[PDB]
């Protein structure tokens, strides 16, 4: 005993019911950089923070 | 002293080739007075960054 969803005899009325998990993507434009990297002890920034 | 300025060539009139010629007219970049105080906005390198 699972408690757990695994295997159900469902019928085909049933099975695009399954489709309820929200997805967010991004465009083919965009682009995801690191910079994290890019923390170093010589580097100024224009407006000093408090 | 130095500033920055948006002034233009002296173009004459030129009514007379040589009542021009006998006279003697030329332009500087060096002026007489320095300008007042509204008129002048002073920039740091701090601002300048802002």
């Amino acid at each position: 005993f699972i408690n757990k969803r695994i295997v159900e005899r469902v019928r085909v009325g049933q099975i695009l019911a399954v489709l309820n998990r929200r997805f967010v993507a991004y465009k083919g434009k965009m682009r995801i950089m690191d910079i994290t990297q890019s923390l170093k002890m010589g580097t100024k920034l224009a407006a000093p923070t408090v | 002293q130095v500033y920055m300025h948006r002034d233009m060539l002296p173009e004459p009139r030129l009514d007379d080739i040589e009542r021009f010629r006998q006279e003697g007219f030329y332009y500087t970049n060096m002026l007489e007075a320095p300008p007042e105080i509204d008129r002048v906005v002073q920039y740091t390198y701090e601002i300048a960054r802002l």
